[PDB]
């Protein structure tokens, strides 16, 4: 909804490092829902295709998961779940070029970015936004930000977490501790003769 | 000025040599810290 | 480590999961239909030019069946700056014209008028609820007067995407929604299993 | 005796961020 | 005439004066916060200049006492937020300039006392000019060099051993520097921001000499009792006995080549182009 | 198995021709002697770089191994014989050609766990753990082995 | 007598000349890309050599007159995929060569204008062979140098005001290289493939000279409205006023050192050794 | 007049792969 009119005309970048991102990307996944009693499998049949018509295999390129959420009961939501699952792994253009300004944009925004050495001259989505001062750099992620280790982490804590809840009670009975904390200082001073002491515990 | 003509177009250059500060990369990004100190020519002797 | 704690949390994600369930099938597919732009003013050509966020929500709006965007005015105006995805009107109006519908091939569609404007940095296409199709700019202000004015879409197939197709006819649908012209929409989805590749024939 | 006269600063969170893409490879390559 | 370099009631006067045509002051100006880009699509880099600049001044000259060269000595080492100014005797600059030892630098000021010369010391100074407003600190410590009245030899103490360095050609060169300051760029002040730290200042004790007498006797008991004896926490006691003024000083070596014996072809005798002790911890 | 490419590029042309999937092969030789095929793959990630005024365009490139990696174990192997799950696993479970001349185990016992659901390089390595610690693998064109160490 | 450097329609010729016995051509080889081992049980190490050769040229000359040295300049600066041959006057080396500017260098070429020499200018370029079939690129940029006919002083404006830069002792090196260029190994020939870049170069001016009236005027007003002052993404306007007969460039001072003020013992004037302008973002 | 005439680039992975055995030490070090 929002353009940020002044762009990066190629005399306005200095750095950039732009890939496609496509190491976490798979094909099939199959949810397990109905407290495990029915599944769904989400295909995508073009990755598959061109796997094997790439690679020469005997047979379409399958890379699964499989999922369970055990307390969904509509299948559509299932396949939403198997959705979701392929859509945000899926393989993307990604990554950053270094300019100047840009304190008015935000992630979101609509900017013209034109790189001359690398071949592109493109309206991008801001992913995401840098700024250093010092160096005077603001980085624009682009088209999307995506993770390192922190995306394994996450995927990882996320899943503990929603394993961890699974069997709660979300209607339980519900009880309430509060936590407080008050001290007393108990100042010592020290007069032998008329003369202070120099140190005290 | 013999000695001094080698000597002065010498030390110059020592300085040139000498007070160039480090620039690493990894991957074509800066990793030096952009740590806002000075420094400056030292003395003489 | 990461392996380890990964192989562990996807066992007791799957752990009672019934491997004998009823399976299920979502197949995903993907399709695309580039809608070029082309702008011509007393025969000067637009030097830059956008199918805008509006104008593809319309067309998408359309194809859920929720009826075609009436095309009504062409638009012109003073301004070249801020052209974009996100323009939702011209930067500054200066007049509009009712424009007349031609339909000179089976995937393109003119809209032309006759107008009179001194200094015309900017053209647009407008739907007679307001709703703007298309932006179009050029690097020099044109005066016109008693000139034409045309705008013309044409309909292809992304040959981007891999193994799906819009065929002819869906390209001819695509056309006959941006003129409102009782497109052929989407009501039926066929399966089959002869596996000859995709041509839009 | 006139002739006898003539005589690093390395900054951790551009490290950590730069080698990001490099330090997960071999996570991704084991899948997950 | 003369520039004056001063802090608070504490003043020196630094000649400013040199044989025939050698250079006496040199100011250098720079930028070294402009961020010229590296790379980017133009012919010619784009850039940004949003900070403070650099200014320094190199001041050579000669004093005419040994009682001053430990008062400049003094000057430089001590830390105090009271600021330092410089007074420069010529025309292109302002009558006071508010200024750090160099910023960055083990050798901030330099005092060579040549064999041969009797109340001649060479001066040389490094100073970062800094802005009068931004000294800014907490601790203050007052440097004092050690002096007594003797006339002895210097002396190098070790092991319980003590080494008379020779007369002959000795020769001694100072050097004093405040590198644990931090000199800081500033958004939009000219000169940059000046914080005074109570730490580790570098003070070292150069000595040139040629062994003419007991030469095997000289060189062992140093080499013996110093080099290749660990020394512990401690170091030498280096006692110049009365010598320039000085006192004695706690000190040790440092580094790969603080000492060497040179031998030359046709020469009886033994030079010692340099002995270096860096001075320690002895202010308790 | 991954290899890694560095090459220079100029206006982003051939970072256009390693789309995600796209088949490398890197070869090499020594000398004058012939070529050998030493890498065959698929690109995972295309990144392209200023560095110190290059363009350099990186590709990195995954093997067969991961069809193995990244599928799991549908049917039921209890009461099969070892060979008779390797067949059973992967002339259905992954898109690798099976050769039964190329399975050879070293000590051919029944499976009494289901393997059901667990990855296939996972479980293939539980029945190397059995049998004889035997070597597995996608090999020479792209066949299926399982056959004895050293 | 003369190397021809040139890129298509575009020629220059340099005299390959210099005073009495001065080296007017140094050619360099070498293997940057031989792997010898750093360890291993051998005596001596094994070797692989499996990759392109490095060889440079040194050419020193002199020019006479200012206009072929733009000339010079602009061919040396601009980005073209026309392949840069040098012809060299003497039987050691094939009738052309194909090159770089040298690989990775800020000062491939220089060009001085020296106090008194009227009509000459000292050349010294540096050229890196590369393969006559692997210039590559996508990017043509024509560099220019903006000229005029006028004789007035070289004069730096910054902050609305304007500097004079004194007639005595001024001395002018200009330097310009493509250091964002890459010069890369190809396994199977002898030379190097040449990545050519529509990126940013190095053009960078040197003035000396000596001030020798209105010495705290010109002084200030220089080191007030250029170094004391944030210039922006702007800087100064260094125009030439047809010396040399150059125009007007956008520039500015980079760095530690790009200006110093020397004071010598007995002289009543100041010396200005180096003042460095790096030329900025200008072109349209 | 004559006598006055006589006047690094560090590579991502290989940081990545020779930390690694220490990375991982804190972790070893509280078993897994
Ligand atoms: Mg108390
Ligand atoms: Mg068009």
């Amino acid at each position: 909804t929002v353009h940020i009119d002044r762009g990066v005309d190629n005399t306005q970048w200095f750095r950039y490092d732009i890939p496609e991102l496509g190491k976490e990307a798979i094909n099939e996944v199959e949810v397990w829902f109905d407290d495990g009693e029915e599944s769904v499998i989400v295909d995508d049949g073009t990755d598959k295709l061109d796997l094997q018509d790439s690679l020469g295999l005997p047979s379409p390129g399958t890379q699964r998961k499989e999922l369970q959420r055990p307390l969904v009961t509509d299948i559509s939501d299932a396949e939403d779940i198997g959705r979701k699952y392929l859509a945000f792994r899926n393989s993307t253009l990604s990554g950053t070029v270094t300019t100047y300004g840009l304190y008015d944009a935000e992630p979101g925004d609509t900017i013209d970015i034109t790189i001359d050495p690398r071949g592109i001259d493109e309206e991008f989505v801001i992913a995401a936004i840098e700024y250093r001062w010092g160096v005077d750099e603001t980085i624009l992620t682009v088209v999307e930000k995506r993770g390192d280790v922190d995306d394994i982490l996450s995927e990882l804590s996320e899943s503990v977490q929603r394993i961890e809840m699974q069997g709660a009670n979300r209607d339980a009975p519900k009880n309430r501790i509060t936590t407080t904390n008050a001290a007393a200082i108990v100042s010592v001073d020290v007069d032998a003769g008329g003369t202070s002491a120099d140190a005290d515990r | 000025d013999g000695g001094g003509g080698g000597g002065n177009s010498s030390r110059q250059p020592f300085a040139g040599g000498f007070f160039g500060g480090g620039n690493a990369t990894i991957d074509g990004r800066q990793i030096s810290e952009s740590t806002g100190r000075y420094r400056s020519d030292p003395s003489r002797r | 480590i990461l392996s380890e704690l990964s192989e562990s949390v996807q066992r007791i994600e799957m752990q009672g999961a019934n491997r004998d369930a009823p399976k299920n099938r979502i197949t995903t597919t993907n399709a695309a239909a580039i809608v070029s732009v082309d702008v011509d003013a007393g025969g000067t050509s637009a030097d830059a030019d956008r199918f805008v966020n509006d104008g593809r929500n319309a067309v998408r709006d359309a194809w859920t069946g929720a009826g075609n965007p009436d095309i009504a005015n062409i638009v012109v105006g003073d301004d070249n700056s801020g052209l974009s995805r996100t323009n939702t009107t011209l930067g500054n109006q200066t007049d509009s014209v009712s424009v007349t519908e031609s339909l000179p091939s089976a995937k393109v569609v003119e809209y032309s008028a006759t107008l009179t404007q001194s200094g015309v940095e900017e053209i647009g296409l407008e739907t007679s609820t307001g709703t703007l199709l298309t932006r179009a700019t050029f690097e020099t202000p044109v005066d016109l007067s008693s000139d034409t004015v045309t705008v013309t879409l044409t309909v292809s197939n992304d040959d981007s995407v891999s193994r799906g197709v819009m065929t002819n006819d869906g390209q001819t649908a695509v056309r006959d929604v941006l003129a409102d012209n009782s497109p052929t929409l989407p009501t039926d989805y066929g399966y089959g299993d002869d596996s000859t590749a995709v041509a839009e024939t | 005796d006139g002739g006898g006269g003539g005589g690093a600063t390395i900054d951790g969170r551009q490290i950590s961020e730069s080698t990001g893409r490099y330090r997960s490879d071999p996570s991704r390559r084991r899948g997950i | 005439v003369d520039a004056t370099l001063s802090r608070g009631g504490t003043s020196v006067d630094i000649p400013l004066v040199e044989e025939g045509g050698e250079i006496l002051l040199s100011s250098t100006f720079g930028k070294p916060e402009v961020n010229v880009r590296k790379s980017g699509g133009s012919l010619n880099p784009r850039v940004i200049d949003s900070w403070s600049g650099l200014q320094t001044f190199q001041l050579v000259g000669k004093l005419y006492d040994y009682s001053t060269s430990h008062q400049l000595a003094d000057l430089v080492k001590t830390a105090s937020t009271t600021p330092l100014e410089l007074q420069i005797p010529q025309d292109a600059y302002p009558d006071t300039v508010t200024v750090a030892p160099a910023a960055g630098q083990a050798s901030a000021l330099t005092l060579e006392y040549p064999a041969g010369r009797k109340d001649l010391v060479d001066v040389s100074l490094s100073l970062t000019r800094v802005d009068p407003n931004s000294v800014r600190g907490v601790g203050d410590q007052q440097a004092t060099t050690p002096t007594t009245t003797g006339t002895g030899p210097v002396e190098v103490t070790a092991g319980g051993t003590t080494v008379q360095l020779p007369s002959s050609g000795l020769s001694v060169e100072r050097t004093v520097g405040r590198p644990n300051d931090a000199v800081r760029r500033v958004p939009r002040q000219a000169d940059p921001r000046y914080e005074v730290k109570a730490k580790v200042t570098n003070d070292v004790f150069t000595f040139s000499f040629e062994t003419l007498d007991n030469i095997p006797a000289t060189l062992n008991a140093l080499t013996d009792n110093v080099f290749r004896e660990q020394l512990g926490r401690d170091g030498v006691t280096l006692d110049f006995n009365g010598l320039l003024g000085l006192g004695s000083v706690k000190a040790i070596p440092v580094g790969s080549s603080p000492f060497r014996q040179v031998h030359q072809a046709g020469r009886g005798w033994v030079t010692v182009p340099t002995l270096e002790f860096r001075r320690i911890y002895s202010n308790e | 198995d991954y290899a890694v490419f560095k090459m220079d590029d100029r206006g982003g042309q051939a970072f256009e021709a390693y789309p995600r999937g796209t088949r490398v092969e890197a070869y090499v030789s020594e000398g004058t002697e012939p070529l050998d095929n030493r890498f065959t793959g698929y690109v995972v990630e295309r990144r392209e770089n200023e560095q110190q005024g290059a363009d350099v365009l990186e590709v990195e490139a995954y093997s067969f191994d991961q069809f193995l990696r990244r599928n799991t174990v549908t049917n039921d192997q209890t009461g099969n014989t070892i060979s008779q799950a390797l067949a059973d696993i992967i002339q259905t479970d992954t898109p690798v050609r099976f050769n039964a001349a190329n399975i050879t185990v070293g000590d051919d016992q029944e499976l009494t766990r289901s393997y059901q659901g667990d990855p296939v390089e996972n479980a293939l390595r539980d029945f190397a753990f059995k049998s004889t610690n035997e070597d597995f693998g996608v090999g020479d064109d792209l066949e299926f082995f399982f056959q004895p160490r050293e």
